[PDB]
């Protein structure tokens, strides 16, 4: 998940928040 | 690898973004 | 010893490959 | 913790 | 809560794209 | 601050 | 991108280099 | 500025100081 | 360079790994 | 040393510990 | 002012090219 | 230190 998504494109605070509990 | 270094920056970001909730990181 | 983002940094040095939960 | 590096290993997957 | 380089790290997570001033 | 992430957004450009 | 990760390291560097003066970062 | 300069070549404490107020 | 940024992450890693002993970094 | 080794392959806590005093 | 990993971060901004020892 | 950036330069190689 978060790697493949967020270490290719610069993510947003929305894209980051999906990995919160 | 620039993915590992990247993960370092992600977890620090999740720390701040997620707050009291917390997070799961799994590369 | 390890608080706030330093604890998360400590967790990432060990588990950064295995992954983890951070549930304060 | 606010523990050690080796004790921290308990939390990995 | 957020002091020294942690405050700058906090500023960079939000504004890192928009940019910012840091004027203590 | 030494505030929140959303309050911090006040300081961007 | 390695520019964003880079910016992270720059701002921390400016924090320490600039001191009481402060700084402007604008990518 | 600082990105284009200092994220291509390794900058110095002189090149970094130009972005101080 | 991604080596310098890398070195930043190494020294922080050595800080934690090495503890009371300390370390030598020399790029 | 540590650069050429540990900034090409991801090192381990064994490979990192060789640079401790 | 500079303690723990912040001191090492401070050392790396100056000496990161020259290298250094960190001997607490 | 727990000093300055310039004083820290004393510790480089
Ligand atoms: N809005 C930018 C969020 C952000 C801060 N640091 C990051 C590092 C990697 C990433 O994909 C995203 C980020
Ligand atoms: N004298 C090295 C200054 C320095 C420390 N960290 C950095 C990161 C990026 C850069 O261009 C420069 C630096
Ligand atoms: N076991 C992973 C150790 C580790 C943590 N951060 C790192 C940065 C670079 C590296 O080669 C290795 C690491
Ligand atoms: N590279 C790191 N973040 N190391 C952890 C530093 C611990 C720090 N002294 C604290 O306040 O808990
Ligand atoms: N990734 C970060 N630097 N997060 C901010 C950490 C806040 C820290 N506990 C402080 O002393 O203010
Ligand atoms: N980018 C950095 N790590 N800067 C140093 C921060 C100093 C920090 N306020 C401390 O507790 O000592
Ligand atoms: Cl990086
Ligand atoms: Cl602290
Ligand atoms: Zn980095
Ligand atoms: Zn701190």
């Amino acid at each position: 998940g978060i790697v493949e998504q967020c270490c290719t494109s610069i993510c947003s605070l929305y894209q980051l928040e999906n990995y919160c509990n | 690898v620039n993915q590992h270094l990247c993960g370092s920056h992600l977890v620090e970001a999740l720390y701040l973004v997620c707050g009291e909730r917390g997070f799961f990181y799994t590369p």
